[PDB]
């Protein structure tokens, strides 16, 4: 479409896998657990929804989060304050008009002080080594949605809905990149809103075929299945919005006949 | 890395974090500049400039080596290059730039440009003082300090972006899109300001620069550009000035330059040539790599 489509893809394939957390670190782990870090993601949505700030911030923070739980083991009276600072850390990065340091402060409830947020901040950047331009499902998905034959605006709020939803369970998505999830939520909500399926434009792009997001796809199809059941529910709430079509409320499908 | 190593040995730039300093390191010799950043925690402006120059790695995009990250002060370790392209200019005020210096200058502008873009990287603040040159005849983009990660395709990003001269159009229009073709028309702009040795659009506010654009290019139309009378700060009382003939807007430049530099400042961003396929363009097919006649 423009030049740097098929350059810039190929670029966020390569850096997808660099930027990649390490799959197995909840077990090495010792205060923390699969269960809190689900906690904390649901409460950056709530975060997310009271300054709205974009998706890819929020996505963009879980990365920067993962990442750092990768190497530094963290108590569970620490690991809101590790999430702020990656929310600061993404905003800044990704937001236009990003909130201030204050404004974070004020979330955690008076949990922390300023200079621990700031503190943290710094720390986050020296273990990320200020490496944060990292590719998200939300930026693969963008690029899958010109492949839509037409554009539908349901199917990319879906898709959307199905990436966040992700984002709360590190088992078992953590061992899925960012551009098999995004594949995996595109077919799953073009299949749910009009029965169609991952295009063959898209096989030629990525490579995938449904073959190869098939062990993505199944787990994605029992996440959705699950939703209304699962202990974190601020993204279903967040997607009840007319900003998103309200597509949390459409029916997901019994089977995915494959 | 660490300041033990580094000797301070004059200022060469004040920013806004903001002091550059030349430096030499005192066990491998190299001469590097330090920018410090004083320490609302990391500005996002430093945020975004260390993050994209640690991918940036290109012979036309100035190289950050290393971070200096203590508790009150940020010290980010450049490349030293001679000089940048707006004292080079000053300079070389009589008797002008070569011809094939400029069109060097503009093909290695193209690759650090083509480079970012293909790295999802925008850059908003291309001018002269942000382009540095060394002796050897290369030219570096520098400056990272408005750039940003875009994706694709783009939603909406910063307004207030790209200084006043260099600035395109569907900025000044207030598009709520903008993307790469915004970098190509400031290089567009450098371009012509390297063959007459004077800004293309010098204007002091953003109705003085439309203006004087639309006295160059003509005042665009749905002909020449679709959509541009439904933009947010598009006004029918614009005045209809005609598109002058090119050969006038740089008379030095010849058939293929003049080509070239057409297709830079095409309205429509989607015309607009990009970086990439600009360098395939026939003014480039005797280019060399000219070393700068001066110090
Ligand atoms: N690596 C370098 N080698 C030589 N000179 C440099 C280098 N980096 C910066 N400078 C000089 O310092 C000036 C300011 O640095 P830079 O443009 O990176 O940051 P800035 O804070 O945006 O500066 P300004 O506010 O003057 O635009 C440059 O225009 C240049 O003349
Ligand atoms: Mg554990
Ligand atoms: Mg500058």
């Amino acid at each position: 479409v423009p030049d740097y489509h098929e350059d810039i893809h190929t670029y966020l394939r390569e850096m997808e896998v660099k930027c990649k957390p390490k799959v197995g670190y909840m077990k090495k782990q010792p205060d923390i657990t699969n269960s809190m870090r689900a906690i904390l993601v649901d409460w950056l949505v709530e975060v997310g929804e009271e300054y709205k700030l974009q998706n890819e911030t929020l996505h963009l923070a879980v990365n920067y989060i993962d990442r750092f739980l990768s190497s530094m083991s963290v108590l569970r009276g620490k690991l809101q304050l590790v999430g702020t600072a990656a929310m600061l850390l993404a905003s800044k990065f990704e937001e236009i008009y990003p909130p201030e340091v204050a404004e974070f402060v004020y979330i955690t409830d008076d949990t922390y002080t300023k200079k621990q947020v700031l503190r943290m901040e710094h720390l986050v950047l020296k273990v990320l080594t200020f490496d944060l331009a990292a590719p998200t499902v939300n930026q693969f998905l963008t690029q899958y949605f010109l492949h839509q034959q037409p554009a539908n605006c349901k199917v990319e709020s879906l898709a959307m809905f199905l990436g966040e939803l992700s984002l709360i369970d590190a088992d078992p998505y953590l061992k899925y990149l960012p551009s098999v999830i995004a594949g995996a939520a595109f077919h799953l909500a073009l299949y749910t809103v009009t029965g169609q399926s991952w295009p063959e434009s898209l096989i030629r792009k990525t490579g995938y075929t449904l073959e190869s997001l098939k062990p993505c796809l199944m787990d994605l199809h029992q996440t959705y299945l699950k939703a209304p059941q699962h202990a974190q529910q601020s993204i279903r709430e967040k997607y009840k919005n007319s900003k998103y079509h309200g597509v949390s409320l459409l029916n997901p499908p019994e089977t995915l006949n494959l | 890395g660490s300041m033990e190593n580094f000797q301070k040995v004059e200022k060469i730039g004040e920013g806004t974090y903001g002091v550059v300093y030349k430096a030499r390191n005192k066990l491998t010799g190299e001469v590097v500049a330090l920018k410090k950043i004083r320490l609302e925690g990391v500005p996002s402006t430093a945020i975004r400039e260390i993050s994209l120059l640690k991918e940036l790695n290109h012979p036309n995009i100035v190289k950050l080596l290393d971070v200096i990250h203590t508790e009150n002060k940020l010290y980010l370790v450049f490349e030293f290059l001679h000089q940048d392209l707006k004292k080079f200019m000053d300079a070389s005020a009589l008797t002008g730039i070569p011809l094939p210096l400029i069109k060097s200058y503009l093909f290695q502008l193209l690759q650090g440009l083509a480079f970012c873009h293909s790295h999802r990287v925008l850059h908003r603040d291309l001018k002269p003082e942000n382009l540095l040159i060394n002796t050897e005849g290369a030219i570096k983009l520098a400056d990272f300090g408005l750039a940003r990660a875009f994706g694709v395709p783009v939603r909406t990003y910063t307004h207030e972006v790209v200084t006043l001269w260099y600035r395109a159009p569907e900025i000044l229009l207030g598009c709520k899109y903008y993307s790469t073709a915004v970098d190509i028309w400031s290089l567009g702009c450098i371009f012509a300001e390297m063959v007459t040795r004077r800004a293309l659009f010098p204007g002091d506010s953003e109705i003085d620069q439309l203006f004087r654009i639309f006295r160059t290019l003509g005042t665009p139309d749905e002909v020449v550009w679709p959509g541009v009378t439904s933009m947010p700060d598009y006004k029918p009382s614009f005045p209809k000035w005609a598109r002058q003939d090119f050969s006038k807007v740089v008379p030095p430049l010849d058939e293929d330059g003049r080509s070239l530099l057409s297709q830079m400042l095409h309205y429509d961003p989607n015309k607009r040539i990009s970086a990439k396929a600009a360098l395939a363009h026939p003014f480039f097919q005797d280019v060399t790599k000219p070393v700068p006649h001066l110090r």
